[PDB]
Parts: structure tokens; C-alpha cells; sequence
């Protein structure tokens, strides 16, 4: 703890200059509890932790909604209704946690319709916390998205007052922002409509 | 006031009427097979009429000898 | 910690044990109920050959009945035919007619109200 | 004072301060290292300094 | 006794026991299945309803009291009055003592010979179901 | 539900960044506004004792008691994570030990231990150096008399002594929920009371996230308020109802209207415990 | 006359245009009947189609050269290629022949339907065979529904309704062989 | 377990054994009160495998008269403290051992 | 759950070829001969292929 | 080969195996590789890709296969 506090430490904004720290900390066989990932917790302002069984979902970057702490998550800092969509979004993220087991042993046909209204709206924040980055384009394919602070306030915003239950859920997976929820839904919805008799080949019979 | 067969114009509707002629013809049954019939002569469910949107009366029924004979 | 998982073990594995109990006194129930839907089945075709079937009729009043289950861990029966009570009762009122909705089953009433509150009675 | 990183989940639900210490948790290819090229390719070419 | 083991045990115990206490192992072991599946008794089929009624009769036969240990030719005959009929009747609640009127009712003439011969001749296995007719049992 | 009395342990143990700081922080600016209307004799001097924490985070609560003004009333005794294992091994003994003084001279004070899970592992760091035997998870075998003669010394003090109080609120870190571990176990076993704050509870938005259930304070309503002890019982008793009424609700088509009655009085109540934080009511 | 023309079929077009496409078109019980009333056919000279049926049991659904059925005007019997009618029923016996071999129900009263393509259809609810009445409880039942004289005219009509079921059987039950 | 029910004193009935409990020492009538309150809380302990996920209607009234006859055993295991006066505002409660015998 | 005449036609010989190769593995052995009676037969490897 | 492995998963993705039973997709492509050309297998493992004179002519090759069963 004296090795690694008096290294953190020196990272530090002083008056005379800052320093904006990042640093990717490993986790030995997927455990929190394990004294060097536990001793660095209390030495960083903003945590991201990164879950297996999210990117098992395909969920990238495969971040714990409900481990990521921020000090900057304080509405005397960020403002009053970014602080209200954060707090909303990871209360549906607790209630559908808190639904697992249910969920898992007697199936989604047996909850309230109160509780199946948050199933539906958590799994739809799942997926549209995920998105395509700049970097992963290489093995990907999909383009990565720059998103803008008021294009996810607003964009999260929508889904938790019920402004898109009709929208599927992949709509939301891999997409930059509220808009491209509503493009991708209509591209979803087409390709299931656009249908072609004898497909336009012309492959054969090309003359030189 | 109604104008129909001896049911009818009683205040008695077709079901009510016809059931009873069952009612009574189970009765007189041989008892192997009258205790076989005893099994459908069994009513039993319950009913509350809904007036607001959830709030209801309840009118719980119970009967085990088949319709009930008398006016409702 | 270590015995969180170990008092976790034993109530799921009587769950898969309870459940197992439970799945074969339906199948013992619905051996011996689907001897009486057959003979029941029989009595219903010489009314719909003598009276038809018209469920789309230019009706002023109507009584709709949804027949559901009373326990509710059937699995998607009882919401079911409340996706088609609304079907229907968006098909039919075309015309502002007179609706009264009535539901067997506790799990009926319990999906009614949630659709349609004001002409169930 | 905020840092936007352009990353949804990071901007909402732990926004990171600009001349704070972040962290990264996690273990084994869950993308520690993708995660931070991204702020490297987001943060610091919009950032105006030096990076090491 | 889903877990006593006894690794020597096959035919290493009484012959009179061992006539009644291999089916009485058959019987406990069809009830251990069901059980936890009938904790209820509402919804039963006529067959694993007769498995959960004779092997809660067994449990009962087999529980006593501290300080009495019982000879071994009067606990075969108490699992003998269990493992076949002559207890079907009693509910649950006094088999305890539908035991105790076995043990206090049967002529104990069968028990100086069925401890001299180790075994239920058939001589004595008339007798026996003969005698455990002409008991009072406490199901009243 | 968890009432503290002048001179009582009452630890709070919760996991990472649950509110177990702000808790304490509360507690102190609550001071600031009771100090300026109680007599001199009636006045709380509280000592924030900051182990193995960052200079960051210090120097934001000393802007943040300096903003509220509470920098009056309290010391700040800083042993951060860069400081020598014997310097965080120490702090909470040298903060008590200043603390000590307005316990000794009839004034009430309140000492706040922050992390003293960070204070064992720096014992333990100096005592593995120094070759003294391991026992469980590596401590030493005086892990609970480190942590037992510094909570002992915050107590009520009698009519001859001055009547002084010293109030400890010792504040230990969980993994993952698990309070069976050595120190948790430890410091559970020495406090009167505990305050349990839970990770599941502040992410439904109930904040502070108090666990009512296994929250407990020895002392008790004999050191409570009176009017909020006529109005607590109902208030523990019908939590205690909506909790048991709990792992039923997921089923809001069946109505019972007597189990849904509490299903929500509760829930009002539930409700009425939020409370923003750095606001002290 | 016939303004709306309505169907199981024409039910589909339109739900086809105010409920969500997920769902299927929902059945409708004329789909589960392979017989009609109107289509041609189904007389075979002398052999019928009559379906005998209860609530709780069906009791014949095969060809009959005729049945005698016990109307409210008396006792008829309907040949194969006989006038369309909607016969109410009284308490008697139904009579279902084939040949040399006859089986005779005692019917508790319920309709049956000869319909226009030769389909007889009974209607009854209790159908109780003549080898299976206790015939010492009809007379036990008889004498008091004789002498219970109720003013309100609910229980005599259960009363009128009592006796006249009570009479045909004993009336149906001394007289066979 | 017995204390996040409120039942004070949160004395667990299925883990507490004295050697007393020998009939041949306090006599069968008091033996067979505790061991049949023993016999009738294990048996709702059993049953909370249904009844706490179900809800006490697949029981045909054969074992739910024996859910409350123990729970009402429950609460009537619970005493109010003359010491916990101090704590909780209702008096102390000596009882008699032939009450507690007659009593459960 | 269901009953033996529940399956199918083509299930009901799946019972009944399993039922006989259940039985077909059985094998008296040599040395259980002396208390069984009955003698032990060593089959070779190309005797229970072909047989099976 | 590389060239054996990327013809045999153009068979399948481009569903000239289709209505081809799932017990014996492993005698069908086994007819794939052995009755198409040798000439596109030496065509694209020389080019390293399926150019648009080829996918042409290898669908082509791909329509005049003996799958086992039609
Ligand atoms: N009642 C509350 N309402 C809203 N936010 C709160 C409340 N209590 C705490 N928080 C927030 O929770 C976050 C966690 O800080 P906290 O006060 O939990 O420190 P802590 O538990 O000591 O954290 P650490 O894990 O650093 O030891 C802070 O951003 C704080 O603003
Ligand atoms: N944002 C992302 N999008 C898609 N795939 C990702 C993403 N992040 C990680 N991955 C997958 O996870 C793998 C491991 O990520 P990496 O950054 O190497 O994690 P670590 O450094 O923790 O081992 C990558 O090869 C990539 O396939
Ligand atoms: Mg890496
Ligand atoms: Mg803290």
C-alpha cells in the first residue's frame, strides 16, 4: 500500500501544473477483492471497471454501469439533469440486477408489467451504453463514434421517460447517439421489407 | 311481464331450467354410477362485479347438490 | 462469503427439485383434463353449424370474455390472449358501440385493468 | 472540470475530471488497452499539452 | 440414511432382519426420492403418493427412544409388521405406539424362535402374520 | 433508525464508495450548525482523522469544511498514502490523543477515523518488517488490540471527571459485502452500534444507503431524540414490514390491498430516509 | 337484409388492419368443424350422420337409419332425408337405430337439429340409459313434488319442471323388455 | 435469523440443546411440549421452500394449519425484556414454568 | 410423466433395441462361476462387434 | 489449403448448399472441392482473391455440382 501510495501520489495536479492520469489497472483472475486492485481504488478520483460477463454480451467498451464511480458524479459539478439521467439510468440497471435470478429460473412470462417495463428499458440502456471506437475499426469494421456530452445526456434522457419503447433492442447496440437509434431501426425494420424477384444478377452472358 | 314457456314467464332462464332437469335426473341414478355423477353436479367459483376500474363486491358462490332451485 | 454460496447451492438445487414436482402433477392434471376437452369439444359444433360464426358483426352492445388461468406461473398463456382481447376490441369497435369485459381466472383481472379499466365490470 | 471523452457510458456514469487520476479495471482481454488507446485517440489530440 | 454407509454389511447382519431389511432399504429409498418432490400433499398420483405413505410409515417405526436398546428379534418384527401390511392404517402419529402394541400384544413365543433360528422359517412366517392380526393397533 | 448518544462507537462499514465518507462529513457539518445555538458547554469539536487517503481528497475536505465554516470546530490529523506505514498506524492514535482533550476538560468531542482498514494494513506492514508472525490474512495477532485500545478511549465521562464525551466514528472498507473478514469482524465486535451501508441500495437511488436490517445501535432510543422517538417506532416497524413483504412484490398483478397497504407505506417511508448529501437536516 | 357480411375469413382482413402483425389471425370454432349445415351431400340413402352429444360425454357420432327423439309435441322419428328442424326436446327417450339393435337413452330434455344436408344433431344435457336408473327413487321424489305447493312461482316452475321429468320415467322404464 | 424477524430474544428454538431434555428429568408432559414445538417449527422450516416463493395455496389445508401453528409458535417464543425496558417501551415478563408448559 | 403407449412407433423400438443391448452387455464371468454355477464365457473383440 | 478452405466456405455462405441435409454437408463438400475445376482453386490461391472474373466463374463451377440428395 506504501509502494503504490507513494508512487500515486506524485500523479497529482499541483498549482503550478496538472497531470490527467489514466491508467488501465489488471485485475488477477477477474478478482476485485485482490489487494493490488483494492489498494488502487482509493487512489483514483474517476474508476471504469471493466466486466467480463458484460463483454460476454457483446457489450463494448464492456464497462460495469454499476462499479464505475466518478467524484465529478455530483450535481453541483456536472449540473442538475446530467446528474438525474445518470442516477435514473443506473437505477433500471439495479432493479434489472435485482431481477436475474427470477428472470433466470421461471422466465420473463412471469414478473409484474411493472417489472417487465424496466427489463425492457434496462435492456435497452445495455446495449446502447455500448459503442464502435475510433480504434476498434481495424478489426471490427464499423466506424467508431465521437459522442457529444449533450448527445448522451439527451439520448439517455429519452429512453428512461419511455420515449422509444417501440424501438427493438438492437436498434441501440453499437450506434453513436439517439439519432442513429432511429436510423439503424429503420435500416432493421427495411431489411426485413426490401425483397427482390429473380435478384438482378446479369453474371452471365458478359460480353468481353 | 315476459312472455315464453313455464321457465320463462317464472323468471327462470333456459340454463337454470334445463340444469335442474339434469339436477334432478342424476339423483335418480344407480349408486355406482349416481357417484360418478356427483362429481359434475359440483359448483364452486366465486364472482365480485367490477365498478371502478379495481375496486369489486365479491359474490363467492357454493353449491355441491348442483343449481340452485330457488330465485336469485 | 464462502457459505453464501454454499446456503445459494441448496435452495436452488430444491427449486430444481421443487420444480420438478410441480411439472409432473401438471402433466398428471393435464392427462386426466384432456379426457373431458374431447368430450366436451363434441357439443360445440352443432351451434356453430346451426348459428355460424360471425365475430365481426355490426354489434351495439357486447360482452367480451377472456378466460385465463387462476395461478400464474403458466408461462405466457394468460397475457397471451390479453394481447388478443386488445386485438379485438380494437377490431370490432369501429362504430362506438357498448363494451362490458369480464375475465375468468384471477390472472384475467389482473391484466384487464391493466389494458382496459373502464368497461370491465 | 469535465473531461469529454466521446465515450457514452464514461461521459454519463463516471465522467472523468479534467487533471484527475482515472483508473481502468479490469482483467484478461476485457479492454483495458482498447479502452485507452480510445481516450488517447479522443483526450489527447484535443487536449493541447504533452502526453506521456 | 442416504449417507450411513455400512461397506461390510451385505449379509454380514441377522438373517431375520436381513429378510425384511433389504426391501424396508428399497422402500426408504423410493420415499427418499419423493420426498422433497411431495412436500405438498394437494396434487398426487396414485402411485408416488403410496411411496410417500409407506415410507413416512417406515420413518416413524424406525425412530426410538435413548436407553432402551431393543433385542434384535423384536425390532425384525417391528419392521416386519412395516415392511409388509398390518401398519397401512395407522396415519403417522401412532406408529410409535402401533409398534409398542406390536411388541406388548404378539405371543412372545415367536421371539424365543425366531432368536434360536436366526431366521423367519415359514413355520414362524405363518404364525407371524397370524399373530400380527390379533393386535389391538392404537389407530382408533 | 440507527440513533448515536454523546460518547457511543458507532462504526460505519460499508463496501467502496458507498457513502461512508459522506456519512461522517455530514456529521461534522451538522456540528457547525448546532454549535452556533447550544451554550459552550453543549458544543461538539469534531477531529477528522484521514489514513491512507490522498492529499487530493484531504485538501478537498478541508475546502469543503472551510466553505461551510466547520474549520472552526474541527481538527484534520492527515496521514495520506504517501506517509510512512508508521505515520498511518499512528494517526488515529495522535488524532484520539487530541480529541482526548475535549473529552478531558468537559467538552464533547467527535473523532472520526477514517479508513481504519488503511490504519491495519500499515500495522500490519510494520509489523511483517519487524518479523513478527503472521496469523490471518497475514496480520498480526494484536490487530485487535490496535483497534480496541484506540475505540475504548471514546467514552462518556462521569460528573467527576467533567462530564466530557468523546464520540468515535470508525470507518472500515468491505470486499464485496463480506464482514466476516478479520478487521470487519474485529471493529463490529468492539463499536457499540454499526452503521451498514450497501452497494445494491445505493444504486436505487437510496441514498444514504443504509441497510435498516442489519444497521443496529447498542445504545439505542435511550440516547434519541424525543418526538423523533415517539415517531421512529412506527417508522422501524412498518421498514421492518416492507422488507419481509419484499421478495413478493415482483407480482404487482396480485393485489392483496393489506400486504400492498405496507408495500407502499413503506415505501413512502423509504422514500422520506433520502437525503442529498453535504445538507444536513 | 344483409348489410354486413361477417365470417371467420372476413373477421381476418380486417383485424389485418387494426392489431399489430405479430400476431397470428386467432382461430374461430366453425374452423374446427368438418361438417356444415347447407353443403350437399351426407344422406347416403337410408344412412344419416346424428351426433349424440352431452356437456360431459359424446355418446354416438356414427350413421343411424333413424332416431326417435322425444319432442315437446311428442315422440317423433326422423328418417334420413328429413324436413330441416330445430326440435325442442322433453324429458324422454332418445332412440338411435341401426337394425335389430336399438340403443334407448333417457334424455333429461335439450334441442336437436336436423339440419338441410340430413345432419341430425342431439342436443341433450344428461343422458341417462335405461339399464341405470334406480327405479325405487322415482316414485320417492314423485309423491312430494306432487304435494309441494310453493306461491312463488319459481319453485313450481322447477316444480311442473320436476314431476313431468319424474312421470316419462317412470312411464319409460315399466313397459321395456 | 430470529432478530431480522424481531423476535426478541433471538434465541434460535432448532439449535439450542440442554442435556435437561431428558424426559427422565423434567418429566414427558414438559419433554413432549418442546419437542413437539421443535417437531412443528422444523416442519415450517421445511415448507418454506413453497410457501416463501408460492404463497400457501397448494397446501389443502392439510399442512397449512401447521404454517399457523407455527407462527404463531414463533411470536410466542419472543418475550419482552424487564433490561429492554430501557430500549423498547413495554414492561418485563417473568413467566412460570408450568405457564410456559401449558402457554406453548 | 406420460406412459409407455404415449411415445411413438419409432420410439418404441428405441426402447426396445436399448433394452436389449443393456441386457447383451451383461456377460457371466469365470471366476463368479464357482458361486453362481453357471459358466464364464471370454468373448472375443470380433464376436461383440459383429454381435452388437 | 488455404484456396480448398475459402472455395468450400463460398459453397455455403453464397447457399449453394442449401437444402443440402445437415448429415452430409461433410460428403457435400467433399463433392464441392473434388468435382469443381482445379484451375480456380490454382486461379485464387495465385491472385490471393476471389477477383470479378472469378466469383463469376466460380459460381458458375458451383451450379454444376453433384450435391448428394437435390
Ligand atoms: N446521500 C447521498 N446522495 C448523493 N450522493 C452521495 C450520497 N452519499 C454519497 N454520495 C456520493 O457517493 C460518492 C462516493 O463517495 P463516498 O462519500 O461514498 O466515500 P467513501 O465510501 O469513503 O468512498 P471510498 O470508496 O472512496 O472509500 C461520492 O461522489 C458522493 O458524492
Ligand atoms: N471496444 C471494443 N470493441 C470491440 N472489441 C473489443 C473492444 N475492447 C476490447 N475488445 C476485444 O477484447 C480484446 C482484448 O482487449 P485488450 O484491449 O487487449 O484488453 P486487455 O489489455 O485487458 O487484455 C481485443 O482483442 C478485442 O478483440
Ligand atoms: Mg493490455
Ligand atoms: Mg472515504
Amino acid at each position: 500500500a506504501t509502494d503504490l501510495g507513494g508512487l500515486q501520489e506524485r500523479i497529482t495536479t499541483t498549482t503550478k501544473g496538472s497531470i490527467t492520469s489514466v491508467q488501465a489497472v489488471y485485475v488477477p483472475a477477474d478478482d476485485l477483492t485482490d489487494p493490488a486492485p483494492a489498494t488502487t481504488f482509493a487512489h483514483l478520483d474517476a474508476t471504469t471497471v471493466l466486466s467480463r460477463s458484460i463483454a460476454e454480451l457483446g457489450i463494448y467498451p464492456a464497462v460495469d454501469p454499476l462499479d464505475s464511480t466518478s467524484r465529478m458524479l455530483n450535481p453541483n459539478v456536472i449540473g442538475a439533469e446530467h446528474y438525474n439521467v445518470a442516477r435514473g439510468v443506473q437505477k433500471v440497471l439495479q432493479d434489472y440486477k435485482n431481477l436475474q435470478d427470477i428472470i433466470a429460473i421461471l422466465g420473463m412470462d412471469e414478473l409484474s408489467e411493472e417489472d417487465k417495463l424496466t427489463v425492457a428499458r434496462a435492456r435497452k440502456i445495455q446495449r446502447f451504453l455500448s459503442q464502435p471506437f475510433q480504434v476498434a475499426e481495424v478489426f471490427t469494421g464499423t466506424p467508431g463514434k465521437y459522442v457529444d456530452l449533450a448527445d448522451t445526456i439527451s439520448g439517455f434522457q429519452g429512453v428512461l421517460t419511455g420515449k422509444y419503447d417501440d424501438l427493438p433492442e438492437m436498434a441501440f447496440y453499437m450506434v453513436g447517439d439517439i439519432k442513429e437509434v432511429k436510423e439503424k431501426a429503420d435500416k432493421m425494420a427495411k431489411d426485413i421489407a426490401s425483397r427482390k424477384e429473380a435478384d438482378n444478377k446479369k453474371v452471365s452472358e458478359e460480353l468481353k | 311481464a315476459p312472455s315464453g314457456p313455464f321457465y320463462r314467464v317464472a323468471g327462470m332462464s333456459y340454463l337454470r331450467y334445463s340444469n335442474i332437469c339434469a339436477d334432478l335426473l342424476r339423483n335418480v341414478l344407480k349408486e355406482p354410477f349416481k357417484a360418478k355423477a356427483q362429481a359434475r353436479q359440483a359448483i364452486h367459483f366465486r364472482q365480485a362485479p367490477y365498478v371502478d376500474g379495481k375496486a369489486g363486491a365479491s359474490k363467492v358462490y357454493e353449491l355441491e347438490n348442483g343449481i340452485p332451485k330457488t330465485a336469485n | 462469503s464462502n457459505q453464501a454460496v454454499k446456503q445459494r447451492i441448496r435452495a436452488i438445487k430444491n427449486i430444481g427439485k421443487i420444480t420438478k414436482a410441480m411439472k409432473m402433477v401438471a402433466a398428471s392434471k393435464m392427462k386426466n383434463a384432456q379426457i373431458a376437452v374431447e368430450q366436451s369439444r363434441g357439443l360445440v359444433d352443432p351451434f356453430v353449424r346451426l348459428f355460424g360464426d360471425f365475430p365481426a358483426v355490426n354489434s351495439n352492445k357486447s360482452v367480451v370474455v377472456a378466460v385465463t388461468s387462476d395461478k400464474g406461473l403458466c408461462g405466457g398463456l394468460n397475457s397471451n390472449i390479453t394481447k388478443y382481447t386488445r386485438a379485438t376490441l380494437a377490431t370490432t369497435e369501429s362504430e362506438g358501440k357498448d363494451v362490458v369485459v369480464v375475465s375468468i381466472g384471477d390472472k384475467g383481472r389482473s391484466q384487464l385493468t391493466r389494458i382496459e379499466s373502464q368497461r370491465y365490470q | 472540470e469535465i473531461l469529454v471523452t466521446g465515450i457514452k457510458v464514461v461521459d454519463l456514469l463516471a465522467p472523468y475530471q479534467r487533471g484527475g487520476k482515472i483508473g481502468l479495471f479490469g482483467g484478461a482481454g476485457v479492454g483495458k488497452t482498447v479502452l485507452i488507446m480510445e481516450l488517447i485517440n479522443n483526450v489527447a489530440k484535443a487536449h493541447g499539452g504533452f502526453s506521456v | 440414511v442416504g449417507l450411513s454407509v455400512s461397506r461390510v454389511g451385505s449379509a454380514a447382519q441377522f438373517p431375520g432382519m436381513k429378510q425384511v431389511a433389504g426391501t424396508l432399504k428399497l422402500e426408504l429409498a423410493q420415499y427418499r426420492e419423493v420426498a422433497a418432490f411431495a412436500q405438498f400433499g394437494s396434487d398426487l398420483d396414485a402411485a408416488t403418493q403410496y411411496v410417500l405413505e409407506r415410507g413416512a410409515r417406515l420413518t416413524e417405526m424406525l425412530k426410538q427412544k435413548q436407553f432402551a436398546p431393543i433385542p434384535i428379534e423384536r425390532q425384525t418384527v417391528a419392521v416386519y409388521a412395516a415392511t409388509k401390511g398390518f401398519l397401512d392404517k395407522v396415519r403417522v402419529q401412532d406408529i410409535v405406539a402401533a409398534e409398542e402394541a406390536v411388541i406388548s400384544q404378539v405371543n412372545p413365543a415367536v421371539f424365543k424362535i425366531l432368536k434360536a433360528n436366526g431366521k423367519i422359517t415359514p413355520a414362524l412366517d405363518a404364525h407371524l402374520k397370524a399373530e400380527l392380526r390379533k393386535v389391538k393397533l392404537p389407530g382408533a | 433508525l440507527v440513533p448515536i448518544g454523546r460518547g457511543q462507537r458507532e462504526l460505519i462499514i460499508g463496501d467502496r464508495q458507498t457513502g461512508k465518507t459522506a456519512v461522517a462529513i455530514d456529521a461534522i457539518i451538522h456540528q457547525k450548525n448546532c454549535n452556533e445555538q447550544v451554550p459552550k458547554a453543549q458544543r461538539v469539536y469534531c477531529v477528522y482523522v484521514a489514513v491512507g487517503q490522498k492529499r487530493s481528497t484531504v485538501a478537498q475536505l478541508v475546502k469543503l469544511f472551510t466553505q461551510t465554516g466547520a474549520m472552526r470546530y474541527t481538527i484534520m490529523v492527515s496521514a495520506t498514502a504517501s506517509d510512512a506505514a508508521p505515520l498511518q498506524f499512528l494517526a488515529p492514535y495522535s488524532g484520539c490523543a487530541m480529541a482526548e482533550y475535549f473529552r478531558d476538560t468537559g467538552k464533547h468531542g467527535l473523532i472520526i477515523y477514517d479508513d481504519l482498514s488503511k490504519q491495519s494494513v500499515a500495522y500490519r506492514q510494520m509489523s511483517l518488517l519487524l518479523r513478527r508472525p503472521p496469523g490471518r490474512e497475514a496480520f498480526p495477532g494484536d490487530v485487535f488490540y490496535l483497534h480496541s485500545r484506540l475505540l475504548e478511549r471514546a467514552a462518556k465521562l462521569s460528573k467527576e471527571l467533567g462530564g466530557g464525551s468523546l464520540t468515535a466514528f470508525p470507518v472500515i472498507e468491505t470486499q464485496a459485502g463480506d464482514v466476516s473478514a478479520y478487521i470487519a469482524t474485529n471493529v463490529i465486535s468492539i463499536t457499540d452500534g454499526q452503521i451498514f451501508l450497501e452497494t445494491e441500495l445505493f444504486y436505487k437511488g437510496i441514498r444514504p444507503a443504509l441497510n435498516v436490517g442489519l444497521s443496529v445501535s447498542r445504545v439505542g432510543s435511550a440516547a434519541q431524540f424525543p418526538g423523533m422517538k415517539q415517531v421512529a417506532g412506527t417508522l422501524k416497524l412498518e421498514l421492518a414490514q416492507y422488507r419481509e413483504v419484499a421478495a413478493f412484490a415482483q407480482f404487482g398483478s396480485d393485489l392483496d390491498a393489506a400486504t400492498q397497504y405496507v408495500l407502499e407505506r413503506g415505501a413512502r417511508l423509504t422514500e422520506m430516509l433520502k437525503q442529498k448529501q453535504f445538507a444536513p437536516i | 337484409e344483409a348489410a354486413a357480411p361477417a365470417g371467420p375469413k372476413e373477421f381476418t382482413e380486417v383485424w389485418n388492419k387494426k392489431a399489430p402483425s405479430t400476431l397470428i389471425v386467432p382461430e374461430f370454432p366453425s374452423n374446427y368443424t368438418a361438417v356444415k349445415a347447407v353443403g350437399e351431400g351426407q344422406v347416403h340413402g337410408d344412412a344419416f350422420p346424428v351426433n349424440f352429444y352431452t356437456p360431459h360425454s359424446i355418446l354416438s357420432q356414427a350413421q343411424k337409419d333413424t332416431v326417435v327423439l322425444p319432442g315437446v309435441d311428442g315422440y317423433f322419428g326422423v328418417k334420413a332425408s328429413h324436413v330441416p328442424t330445430i326440435a325442442q326436446l322433453k324429458p324422454g327417450v332418445v332412440e338411435l337405430h341401426s337394425g335389430a339393435e336399438s340403443e334407448k337413452f333417457f334424455v333429461s330434455g335439450g334441442f336437436a337439429f336436423v339440419h338441410p344436408n340430413g345432419v341430425t344433431d342431439i342436443c341433450v344435457l344428461e343422458a341417462a340409459t335405461l339399464d341405470q336408473v334406480d327405479p325405487a327413487a322415482v316414485k320417492s321424489a314423485l309423491a312430494a313434488a306432487s304435494a309441494a305447493q310453493p306461491t312463488d312461482e319459481f319453485e313450481q316452475a322447477a316444480n311442473r319442471a320436476a314431476i313431468e321429468l319424474y312421470s316419462a320415467l317412470e312411464s319409460a322404464v315399466e313397459a321395456k323388455a
